[PDB]
RNA sequence: GCCCGGAUAGCUCAGCUGUAGAGCAUCAGACUUUUAAUCUGAGGGUCCAGGGUUCAAGUCCCUGUUCGGGCGCCA
RNA sequence: CGCGACCUCAGAUCAGACGUGGCGACCCGCUGAAUUUAAGCAUAUUAGUCAGCGGAGGAAAAGAAACUAACCAGGAUUCCCUCAGUAACGGCGAGUGAACAGGGAAGAGCCCAGCGCCGAAUCCCCGCCCCGCGGCGGGGCGCGGGAAAUGUGGCGUACGGAAG
RNA sequence: GGCGCGCCGGGCCCGGGUCUUCCCGGAGUCGGGUUGCUUGGGAAUGCAGCCCAAAGCGGGUGGUAAACUCCAUCUAAGGCU
RNA sequence: CUAACACGUGCGCGAGUCGGGGGCUACGAAAGCCGCCGUGGCGCAAUGAAGGUGAAGGCCGGCGGCGCGCCGCCGGCCGAG
RNA sequence: GGUGUUGACGCGAUGUGAUUUCUGCCCAGUGCUCUGAAUGUCAAAGUGAAGAAAUUCAAUGAAGCGCGGGUAAACGGCGGGA
RNA sequence: UUGACUCUAGUCUGGCACGGUGAAGAGACAUGAGAAGUGUAGAAUAAGUGGGAGGCCGCCGGUGAAAUACCACUACUCUGAUCGUUUUUUCACUGACCCGGUGAGGCGGGGGGGCGAGCCGGGCUCUCGCUUCUGGCGCCAAGCGCCCGGCCGGCCGGGCGCGACCCGCUCCGGGGACAGUGCCAGGUGGGGAGUUUGACUGGGGCGGUACACCUGUCAAACGGUAACGCAGGUGUCCUAAGGCGA
């Protein structure tokens, strides 16, 4: 699509912010509608992008971590999870998913992935909320904020999505920018492109 | 024979108006530029009614 | 070969998330002179095999034999 | 109803012009057979040939790429040597059959419509004056008539071009 | 007759480089289907009838039909020599 | 009689060969000349449908390798049945 | 355009050949004509599906064949053995 | 000539185009409006996905579950109906198109008028609009009304309107989006076209195959050797009737 739309759509619905000057933590999302894309045959499709714009920002994190963690993780706020923890967590199922339930997703430490699906990997890996591997710099800061914002363009068998990006008060180029890297990467995940979309809807929480 | 292919592409059935405007213009060439065509001008007949 | 249709206990059929049901045949009891006819009921499926979506599928989607059907070949 | 514009269309022994027909060796457009060959014959071959028809010129036609190529790239058309009896076509039978490249003959390029900007800046015709007149042309004057805005002329054409 | 030369009357008052801003193209035609002829041109080289009948980073060509994706090459459907 | 092919024979040159087409200079429209006019033909290379490939070898010295005495690779020698 | 300056007491297409006396039997065949409705077959164009597309496949199905009535002053035909 | 081969003008049928305007009938759809979303566990009639922390005066928890609850702005299916896209059948319309008539001569409305109907001089609906005893005649306007000019109320020649109504968009009728033509496709097609209609042979024809093969003979003791010489055979059959071993 042509990018003048995004521009007067997303240009209106800041001064359409006048439909109710919301009380809640404000946050748009993006709404896809396929064409015809068949949902029960195979080469169904789960795509993660890696945004670098963080539409989210109210966004919970709680991670699982090895030693070196302990200190720069309770200095900059951020769960150790320890393996004490690990199987303390393990020893009742129903409070981690609370726990899921709690927090938004999870980050996985290096090596502890054989502890994970001891149990509890195949306990809590059916809420799709499965923790995100480290890298070698064993440095959290940024690496959380690449983490956060990869988006599950997901297939499922009903033939809607919708897409979590946008905030009100972010910069607006870069909005339509951010709503850009949504689209072009959605349609060039899709077997087909632009015939496969039939309607991408960018309006509010409300 | 193009409004009878909005038609098609109306309620969306883009194989049968492609094969529609492949016999009635030519070559698939053009049949997919003249249907990608009319997807624009459709698509700006939504947005015109919308608002 | 081809979309297509089908598999369900020894034999015909019913049946979107579980007691696989309606009968036919067998087993054993009661009746009867005796399972001859009746009647009471029970036993009896790895749902053709496998993978996949799903909260789980005998049911949905694929894959793999096996058959039933018109065309394809042949004069 | 009458008058006046314009538009479509008629009549003139109206003023001025123009085409007809002929020859047709060479040339352009169309039509176009069967003999013949295949040891018969029907597809093919004869053959886009004979006959037919129309149209020109001193030459005609063609001609300045909606090209050849696939290279280190050439560069309108026409003609010759070659490519080549090749690639190809064909009861793949008989038979048919080009072009590119290269070497030569010759060699030449250009103009519109459109996009535009200039007070239609444009063209034809009648009358008079001067000149010249056996290729009716040059200059001047006409409150002379027309054409043309439903588009003439000037710049401009893909090699880009225009304005400041 | 033409090439040489002089005099009058009349036409034109013309160019090139750089920078900035503009502007740019030919339609029942191209193309496709089918049919007949022609071609060496072979899943159709050219021509024509009928039907469909466009586009504008478009369109044609790229000697085996077609899809995708790069390239290369020209600019058709107007005209003179 | 023209064209094509085959074989024989004469002539010139000979891994070459030929200007036939173009050009330069009465008989003579002949004759001569071109050579950075051999473009080109035919020959000098065959084979395969095609991608393609494309016409002697041996000996010496060094470095079963194992139940390449063959030899893989390097320097020399002989070198064309 | 002829019939046609015509209109079924006419135009056109056939057979047989005045009159008298008759004109028998056969619709199986080959024709001709009538009817479209069982199973068949059946073109291009149109429709649907599959596929990246050329293309492939399926469905529907005009007349004509098929199938079925009628007709011999239509073509023709019209037995034997004890 | 035909029941030969391969085709052909003609004719029959189908499709496309010229090729329209409506109204109903049957559908397929699109769209707006409206309710459905009862395996369980769960206060529960959870179809699904994605955001969401206070709308408005249930909820964030927690509970059981695979999955949760304000809002919306979405995408799927289902069930009645409004509305505009196409197909299809029938009935109509006139405008392309065809036919007929003519010296293209009174067409369609409306008005004005005369005979009938009944209701209390009245309007409406409908009809009519002047020619029938005769082998005659029939045009080139009388009459009315209003203007006008030449000569002196009188004379002579004029012009206009009613008579002969007005208004209109096809000259009137008959057909009609089918006839028809243009292009394809299928059928039919001795009406017409082009051609073919083997060979051997005691002439040719009919017969036969001596035309491709096989055995014995002929065949004269190698091989070879003929006629339509002689007596015969073949165009197959076999999962064993092939190959081993006993
Ligand atoms: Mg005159
Ligand atoms: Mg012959
Ligand atoms: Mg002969
Ligand atoms: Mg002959
Ligand atoms: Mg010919
Ligand atoms: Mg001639
Ligand atoms: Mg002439
Ligand atoms: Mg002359
Ligand atoms: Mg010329
Ligand atoms: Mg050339
Ligand atoms: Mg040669
Ligand atoms: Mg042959
Ligand atoms: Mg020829
Ligand atoms: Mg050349
Ligand atoms: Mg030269
Ligand atoms: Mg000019
Ligand atoms: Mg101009
Ligand atoms: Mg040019
Ligand atoms: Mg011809
Ligand atoms: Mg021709
Ligand atoms: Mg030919
Ligand atoms: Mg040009
Ligand atoms: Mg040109
Ligand atoms: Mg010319
Ligand atoms: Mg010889
Ligand atoms: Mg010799
Ligand atoms: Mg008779
Ligand atoms: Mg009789
Ligand atoms: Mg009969
Ligand atoms: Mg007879
Ligand atoms: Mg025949
Ligand atoms: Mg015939
Ligand atoms: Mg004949
Ligand atoms: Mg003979
Ligand atoms: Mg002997």
């Amino acid at each position: 699509v042509s990018r003048d739309t995004l521009y007067e759509a997303v240009r209106e619905v800041l001064h359409g912010n006048q439909r109710k000057r919301r009380k809640f933590l404000e946050t748009v999302e993006l709404q896809i509608s396929l064409k015809n894309y068949d949902p029960q045959k195979d080469k169904r499709f789960s795509g993660t992008v890696r945004l670098k714009s963080t539409p989210r920002p109210k966004f919970s994190v709680c991670v699982l971590g090895d030693q070196q963690h302990c200190d720069e993780a309770k200095a900059v706020d951020i769960p150790h999870m320890d393996i004490e923890a690990l199987k303390k967590l393990n020893k009742n199922k129903k409070l981690v998913k609370k726990l899921a339930k709690k927090y938004d997703a999870f980050l996985a430490s290096e090596s502890l992935i054989k502890q994970i699906p001891r149990i509890l990997g195949p306990g809590l890996n059916k809420a799709g909320k499965f923790p995100s591997l480290l890298t070698h710099n064993e440095n959290m800061v940024a690496k959380v904020d690449e983490v956060k914002s990869t988006i599950k363009f997901q297939m499922k068998k009903v033939l809607c999505l919708a897409v979590a990006v946008g905030h009100v008060k972010m910069t607006d180029d870069e909005l339509v920018y951010n709503i850009h890297l949504a689209v072009n990467f959605l349609v060039s995940l899709l077997k087909k492109n632009w015939q496969n979309v039939r309607a991408l809807y960018i309006k509010s929480t409300m | 024979y193009e409004r009878r292919a909005m038609e098609l592409l109306k309620v969306s059935k883009d194989k049968r108006a492609l094969k529609f405007i492949k016999k009635r213009v030519g070559t698939h060439i053009r049949a997919k530029r003249k249907r990608e065509e009319l997807s624009s001008v459709l698509a700006a007949m939504r947005k015109a009614a919308a608002k």
